[PDB]
């Protein structure tokens, strides 16, 4: 699958434990919710899948690729295929909306004219074209959470982690940025979100629910 | 995937990187002219005991000639290494404060998946510029204080009726100079650069 | 609700800054080596004019001589002007640079109702710390610089027949390299921070 | 009152508004919602408050102080009444918990032992007192949320000003810190929150609320 967990577990420098014998297994195309309490580990489980942080105990797997000890050298190649949206909508305030989006594709040496109809492309699939020459600063809230689903998108990673993108909205514009997330998913793109609200949750039931108390996973 | 050449994007990071150094005119104006005046020293006292030994090659003599020579190497030598260390010392703050000045940059662009030597040619490049353009200060700043000094050396010799003039350093000195500075501007960026960026963390 | 006295505040100012030196141990040895040779240099050049001087008083003829002294008055002072500049303006980067990695503490101080003042002391007294430390890492350097220095001048005064000896910095002049340490440590980290603090926003 | 508006309004560089005639009163001990949308203004009034950002059309009195054109060298001064809790619980890792709720008391010289007890007793009062040496970092986030509360009230502030403190907490623990904030009040102390969820506004319907609707308060 596009991720995979064998006993999988973390214990942090002082003695707590974030993970105990976790295991899930994602299917290409499938999207899952992993719900869980304030606490529990939702955070260090998307850090373990992109190799921020290595387990201690399991393995992880990737495309059938061991990520357990992948060498240091190694995890740019890695990252490039995961994409990653944050709650904070981490944006650099002082570069334009087109520079921001444009950075992944900059990372990996690209002609400037490919970059640009592909910004493009991405920029009008989430609406902000328009606004493609501002500065960040000029947006609204939920423009700036738009602009960073963007930028993580725009390399067609295969799996797109996002880590509570609606922590800063409220409830109105919550249905927008999930009705976005769903129509990445029909373009085929596998999602793995993470939320504590349950209501959110509760209002969608076609997508599998995993639900993490207490750094168990009862996958139910 | 079209991707740029290994020259074409070398050169982008070159000029990219050239100006981003006018971004902060107030932080990269005052290092440049420190930088310009401590390798000004050593150039200047070279071209004081290069004169002084024209001098006494031109003109019992003989032995205390010898001891006077083995004393101003000593001394030219002794205070240029102080100013050699002090210009490979420098670079390496500055190139500290910038890439502290760029944390949040760097944390996402290691979260993307940029490889290390992506996020490193720009700081060497900067390095490698602060070098070449103090060398061309401090050639100026000692051609300017020859020609400082060449009126009172003439005001001097008109009582000797020597009729001796100071002479500039010499082209040959000049493309060492430069390259002793791009030396160190590339040197201490690399190292200095290359041990803080192990330790800045993507999140 | 008791308060602590003037004098009080400041002795733990003090203390708490010079401990605070310690916290990094590679960013702070550096600008101490760098500002130790570069106010030593022009201390030696100045050292060797007086002796030279000192030979000169000791010893038409008096009227070239004279000439003689000027000149090298006119180049020291030059050296001295440019390194005297030079620790300027490296003690401002330096602090520039601290109070860019304190900016999440300065941010909550000002955004709890702190005054300026109390931000802005204790980089004042890190500052003259620099400044003082210098001075004395320069005084030492210069010794040491005399001490190789003698060994070579025998050779050249047992060859004319003379008992000439180098005679070090006289202790009324350590407290004027002293004094200029720590102004300089002092006003640069004034200047710098002042200007710099205001643009630093709480939120 | 606590605080007062007398037609004030802002009009940010960019030429976007954030607060137009809004008129509102405050007498002490009262507490307030200011529920708002996910734009509207409740970050700028909390701004404009405490002086962080100064006005343009209207007038703000403090305690019958006008405080609209406040000198710089006495927004000090006024700092010192109003407390603050942000959000991102805003702490310094690398310092203790006991020395991160002082701070407050150190930027006014105050002997220490005064200090220590003052903080024992906040902490104490927060349920915090026995992790009062450990360092932020090993604390959950609830934790660190109470710790930043007693950082705000450690001073004994007039007025207390919350910008959505409940931001990155479940449901279960939004019950707790509001029942901390609602003692707080029964202290005696002035409290106007800013939040955005009508759920926990709807539950508790005995303190009044004031909506921020584009700018606009209707204060019904
Ligand atoms: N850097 C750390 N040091 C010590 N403990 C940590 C660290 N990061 C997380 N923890 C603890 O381990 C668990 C992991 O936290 P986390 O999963 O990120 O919570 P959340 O899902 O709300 O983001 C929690 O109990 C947390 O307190
Ligand atoms: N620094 C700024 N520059 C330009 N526009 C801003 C700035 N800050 C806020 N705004 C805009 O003015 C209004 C104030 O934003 P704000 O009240 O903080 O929203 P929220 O209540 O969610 O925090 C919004 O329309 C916002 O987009
Ligand atoms: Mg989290
Ligand atoms: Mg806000």
């Amino acid at each position: 699958g596009v991720i995979r967990f064998q006993q999988v577990s973390k214990a942090y420098r002082g003695g707590r434990q974030a993970l105990q014998k976790v295991d899930f297994h994602l299917r290409r195309g499938e999207m899952a919710f992993l719900g869980g309490h304030s606490g529990a580990g939702k955070s260090t489980l998307l850090k373990l899948i992109c190799a921020i942080e290595r387990p201690t105990d399991g393995k992880i797997s990737f495309n059938g690729h061991d990520i357990t000890r992948i060498p240091n050298k190694d995890i740019p190649f890695l990252r490039r295929n995961i994409g990653i949206v944050f709650q904070d909508h981490r944006l650099l305030m002082d570069r334009s909306i087109y520079d921001n989006v444009a950075l992944p594709m900059r990372i990996e040496s690209i002609s400037e004219n490919e970059i640009k109809r592909r910004v493009s492309a991405a920029l009008d699939k989430t609406g902000l074209l328009d606004k493609a020459r501002c500065l960040p600063s000029q947006l609204s809230g939920g423009e700036q959470q738009r602009v960073g689903i963007a930028r993580a998108v725009v390399n067609r990673p295969t799996l797109l982690l996002a880590d509570e993108p609606t922590g800063n909205l409220d409830p109105e514009l919550s249905s927008r940025v999930l009705r976005l997330f769903e129509e990445f998913n029909r373009a085929g793109v596998t999602i793995l979100l993470a939320t504590h609200d349950i209501h959110l949750v509760n209002s969608r039931p076609q997508y599998r629910h995993l639900e993490l108390n207490q750094g168990f996973l009862s996958e139910v | 995937a079209k991707t740029d050449s290994f020259l074409a994007i070398h050169f982008k990071q070159a000029k990219a990187s050239f100006a981003a150094l006018w971004r902060r005119p107030l932080g990269n104006i005052l290092t440049l002219a420190v930088i310009s005046m401590a390798l000004a020293l050593p150039a200047s006292l070279y071209l004081l005991s290069k004169n002084i030994a024209s001098v006494a090659e031109r003109v019992d003599w003989f032995a205390r000639l010898d001891a006077i020579r083995h004393l101003a190497t000593i001394v030219v030598i002794s205070l240029s290494s102080l100013m050699l260390m002090s210009v490979f010392l420098i670079v390496g703050n500055t190139l500290r404060f910038n890439v502290q000045a760029n944390k949040e940059e760097i944390q996402t662009m290691k979260l993307i998946g940029a490889t290390d030597a992506y996020i490193l040619r720009p700081y060497l490049y900067s390095g490698m510029w602060f070098g070449l353009l103090g060398a061309v200060a401090a050639w100026l700043l000692t051609a300017l204080m020859t020609i400082l000094l060449n009126g009172a050396v003439e005001a001097l010799a008109q009582l000797y009726d020597s009729r001796f003039r100071l002479i500039g350093l010499g082209w040959d000195e000049s493309l060492l100079l430069l390259m002793l500075g791009v030396f160190l501007g590339c040197v201490a960026a690399k190292v200095s650069a290359k041990r803080h960026l192990k330790e800045i963390e993507p999140v």
